[PDB]
């Protein structure tokens, strides 16, 4: 459950990524695809060289949703639901994939915001996307 | 890996009394119904709707027998099971493209199978046994990944 | 989200169990210590060998709890609220054993309800020991 | 787990970077922080009430110290993590009865700060190189749990 002061760090920290989320986006996916290796197989139909268009636009739309859901950070789960029905039904990504992502996110925060990364930041940014992941798998069975 | 001699005796024993056919469409219908995104890599099968529809097709009882025969295999040779699965676990990253966390959801399924089947005799130190093989045969099966 | 089929295969499946409960969350957690042995680590006061009227103790506990789960499974938040309590503030089990244990308790209804646990029966149950995990663990953070 | 000379060179020259004191305090208090269960061994440290307070706190700096000491020093022998951790493995399941899952927990946050105190320089590469190593510090911590 996301307390009142996560929610006021989360909003902080996501104003200052402002129009970098697409990159951030993007970096967290590649970090994801070298560090664990296994996330590639969800993958098998893009080019995943560095600075790929496909891998760029999946950065740019996941940025997209993260911002959709701090901007409405009371109501996730209505305003996430046509994503938590694509993963469910179609896409159907295991759900220990969502923190490997998570921890890279939280990874490229940390490398892009040195003074906005503190310990009770990195704190509410780890339960709100953990919350996130919780939604988005939410209709798997 | 390494077993004692109670584990391997344990494992062996058991499998002997194993009807490898239906145990494996058992397991693989399960793990079907009870983890339902693991269909992903199954859309010809047919029919995969209702727990029943998935239990009584027959693609998925071949499947579930030809994934427990390579798997029974496996059980022959268990000092050298990376050596042995080496080419299956090529197969399920280049071609197949199967997240290895399934063969852990797998590995699970059976042995909730197998306690099914077996009752009272599937005690704790041979379930025990049994937990270790499927972890070892999971490893095995992901070690080529790259 | 338990639908009401879920709900209707879990209140027919732990009234067969009924009286067994505490036996069978003993077995749940013998199964669990054997199995999975750094969950011996949340118990080194415990005299763990077969037969361990500890771990009796310890099943019988839990089992009820479940039985009052069941019972309010429209209300789970609320009427596990001391135990979710307990567990975050002073147990503090991470939430990676709630899974091992969940599966044990799976194996040890399999083993004794030979009848009962269908395909649909087994969804039904590892989704309700999950949405039970959930609710235990909500409030480590 | 293995490295390739490139890795290895990218992991070590990184490490030399590091003020291990420092870092081992940063990390220790964020893992207090960010997964607080993990407080359950230190409740003879005193005031863990808030971040300020955790970070602030001389016993969670001093453990932060040793802890990371004995990573550090684990750097220099890459090839034998097994051999390296066996007895400290040994204590930490006989003696600590610590779960290792806080192994994993720790490693996390470790590359979440050298993420932070490098900025740029911790590119996609040189994480991967250090994901491989926390993992094969944790598994060579667990490795003699029974
Ligand atoms: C923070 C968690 C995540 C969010 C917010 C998220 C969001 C999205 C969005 C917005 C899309 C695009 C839908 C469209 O095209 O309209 C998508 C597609 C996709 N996502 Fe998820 N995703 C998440 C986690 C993951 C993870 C962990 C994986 C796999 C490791 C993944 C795999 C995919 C795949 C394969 C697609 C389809 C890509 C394509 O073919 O274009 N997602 N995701
Ligand atoms: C004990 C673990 C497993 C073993 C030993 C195993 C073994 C096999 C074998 C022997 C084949 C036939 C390949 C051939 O054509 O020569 C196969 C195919 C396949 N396996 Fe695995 N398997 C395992 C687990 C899984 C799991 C858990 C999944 C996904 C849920 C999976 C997905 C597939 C798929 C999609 C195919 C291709 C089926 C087709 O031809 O349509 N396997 N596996
Ligand atoms: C279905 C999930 C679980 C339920 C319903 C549950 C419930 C309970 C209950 C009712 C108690 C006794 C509290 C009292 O004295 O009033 C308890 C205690 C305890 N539980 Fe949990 N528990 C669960 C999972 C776990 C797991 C997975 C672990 C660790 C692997 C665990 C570790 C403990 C410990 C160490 C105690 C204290 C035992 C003692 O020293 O007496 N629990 N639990
Ligand atoms: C990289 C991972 C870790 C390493 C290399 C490590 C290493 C060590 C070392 C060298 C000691 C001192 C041993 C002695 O007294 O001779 C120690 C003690 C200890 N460690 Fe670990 N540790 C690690 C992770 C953890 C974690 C994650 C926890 C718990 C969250 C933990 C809990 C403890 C405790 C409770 C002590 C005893 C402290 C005292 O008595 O003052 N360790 N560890």
């Amino acid at each position: 459950m996301l307390s009142p002061a996560d929610k006021t760090n989360v909003k902080a920290a996501w104003g200052k990524v402002g129009a970098h989320a697409g990159e951030y986006g993007a970096e967290a996916y590649e970090r994801m695809f070298l560090s664990f290796p296994t996330t590639k197989t969800y993958f098998p139909h893009f080019d995943l060289s560095h600075g790929s268009a496909q891998v760029k636009g999946q950065g740019k739309k996941v940025a997209d949703a993260l911002t959709n859901a701090v901007a409405h950070v009371d109501d996730m789960p209505n305003a996430l639901s046509a994503l938590s029905d694509l993963h469910a039904h179609k896409l159907r990504v295991d759900p220990v994939n969502f923190k490997l992502l998570s921890h890279c996110l939280l990874v490229t925060l940390a490398a892009h915001l040195p003074a906005e990364f503190t310990p009770a930041v990195h704190a509410s940014l780890d339960k709100f996307l953990a919350s996130v992941s919780t939604v988005l798998t939410s209709k798997y069975r | 890996m390494h077993l004692t001699p109670e584990e391997k005796s344990a494992v062996t024993a058991l499998w002997g009394k194993v009807n490898v056919d239906e145990v494996g469409g058992e397991a693989y219908g399960r793990l079907l119904v009870v983890y339902p995104w693991t269909q992903r890599f199954f859309e010809s099968f047919g029919d995969l709707s209702t727990p029943d529809a998935v239990m009584g097709n027959p693609k998925v009882k071949a499947q579930g027998k030809k994934v427990l025969g390579a798997f029974s295999d496996g059980l022959a040779h268990l000092d050298n099971l990376k050596g042995t699965f080496a080419t299956l676990s090529e197969l399920h990253c280049d071609k197949l493209h199967v997240d290895p966390e399934n063969f852990r959801l797998l590995g699970n399924v059976l042995v909730c199978v197998l306690a099914h089947h077996f009752g009272k005799e599937f005690t704790p130190p041979v379930q025990a046994a049994y937990q270790k093989v499927v972890a070892g045969v999971a490893n095995a099966l992901a070690h080529k990944y790259h």
